[PDB]
């Protein structure tokens, strides 16, 4: 008997075996039927997210997700294997019922957990006190926690990640001539993101560097020989998380909103939550992130503060990896729904 | 109590070095 792991995000599902390292499987959360990269190669169907910004919203389409997930991706019978499955900070309880009766009476798991995306990325970094920032594809939180507990009136939502950086790229790309449009083209236009995006350690500074010489530039040649070079659109990319005013955002940028969420915490906490802020999720990845964070909280901290940023290299997997060490745990047996309790009492279990 | 037994294993789980390899 193992238990499984699933950590549906808005652009990917990672997918496993409870005690392993790492998510064995990691496809795009898109229906178009078809789901995943099935879908993406046969553009053509249309394709929908059915999670947005972190919450279900598409439930027929998320049901397809899970059962991909399940029979092609994992290959297992789901009534056969506990399943910790994770949700976004903030998610209506009714989401949270609605996942758990999909469970039991769809997939017929025999017991099933849902933990907080942010929590889990915390456990994965060996902590239970900290403030995670946790940007993915969809959305951006930042979650500060007190022993397990995500405190709610501190948690903070920011509708700014990597899709809108991946758009944000596609459209400065022009400044140089390059047209990229289609939906096949973001896709091309994110991996180029991600192999030469990077975030400045001070962006005036930078952008002085950039328009005095070429220095900064890279190039990513695409299949049919065209190669795209950038200079400052490198760190301008995602430098919109600091400047949401980048792309017409009134927003705080993230050190502020980590600031600003730090600041809704007791006094009595905010030294830990500064010396323990982990970041999680594919959209922290960018190189000088985290001597960046570390700059602009120092900048916003009390000046005796001690700050410490917390960027694991395996924290486009983080979540995934905390809920791997959480349902592997003894001492974490006993906290499973099991299908006993559910079948007496129904889906209003999960909030027990 | 419960959970500071929960807690303390999280403390000294040790990551994901102590994980299975894929
Ligand atoms: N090396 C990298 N540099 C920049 N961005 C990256 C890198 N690797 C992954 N990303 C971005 O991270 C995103 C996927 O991360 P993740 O799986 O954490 O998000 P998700 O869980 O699908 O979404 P969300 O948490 O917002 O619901 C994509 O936008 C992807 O382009
Ligand atoms: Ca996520
Ligand atoms: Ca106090
Ligand atoms: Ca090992």
């Amino acid at each position: 008997t193992t238990a499984l792991v699933c950590d549906n995000g808005s652009g990917l599902v990672k997918a496993g075996f409870a005690g392993d390292d790492a998510p064995r499987a990691v496809f795009p959360s898109i229906v178009g039927s078809y789901v995943g990269d099935e879908a993406q190669s046969k553009r053509g169907l249309t394709l929908k997210y059915p999670i947005e910004h972190g919450i279900i919203t598409n439930w027929d389409d998320m049901e397809k997700i899970w059962h991909h997930t399940f029979y092609n991706e994992l290959r297992v019978a789901p009534e056969e294997h506990p399943t910790l499955l994770t949700e976004a900070p903030l998610n209506p309880k009714a989401n949270r019922e609605k996942m758990t009766q999909i469970m039991f009476e769809t997939f017929n798991v025999p017991a099933m957990y849902v933990a907080i995306q942010a929590v889990l990325s915390l456990y994965a970094s060996g902590r239970t006190t900290g403030i995670v920032l946790d940007s993915g594809d969809g959305v951006t939180h930042n979650v500060p926690i007190y022993e397990g507990y995500a405190l709610p009136h501190a948690i903070m939502r920011l509708d700014l990640a990597g899709r809108d950086l991946t758009d944000y790229l596609m459209k400065i790309l022009t400044e140089r001539g390059y047209s990229f449009v289609t939906t096949a083209e973001r896709e091309i236009v994110r991996d180029i993101k991600e192999k030469l995006c990077y975030v400045a350690l001070d962006f005036e500074n930078e952008m002085a560097t950039a328009a005095s010489s070429s220095s900064l530039e890279k190039s990513y040649e695409l299949p049919d020989g065209q190669v795209i070079t950038i200079g400052n659109e490198r760190f301008r990319c995602p430098e919109t998380l600091f400047q949401p005013s980048f792309i017409g955002m009134e927003s705080a940028g993230i050190h502020e909103t980590t600031y600003n969420s730090i600041m809704k915490c007791d006094i009595d906490i905010r030294k830990d939550l500064y010396a323990n802020n982990v970041m999680s999720g594919g959209t922290t990845m960018y190189p000088g992130i985290a001597d960046r964070m570390q700059k602009e909280i120092t900048a916003l901290a009390p000046s005796t503060m001690k700050i410490k940023i917390i960027a694991p290299p395996e924290r486009k997997y983080s979540v995934w990896i905390g809920g791997s060490i959480l349902a592997s745990l003894s001492t974490f047996q006993q906290m499973w729904i099991t299908k006993q309790e559910y079948d007496e009492a129904g889906p209003s279990i999960v909030h027990r | 109590s419960l959970h500071s037994a929960l807690l303390e294993a999280i403390h000294s789980s040790g990551g994901r070095e102590k994980l299975r390899k894929v």
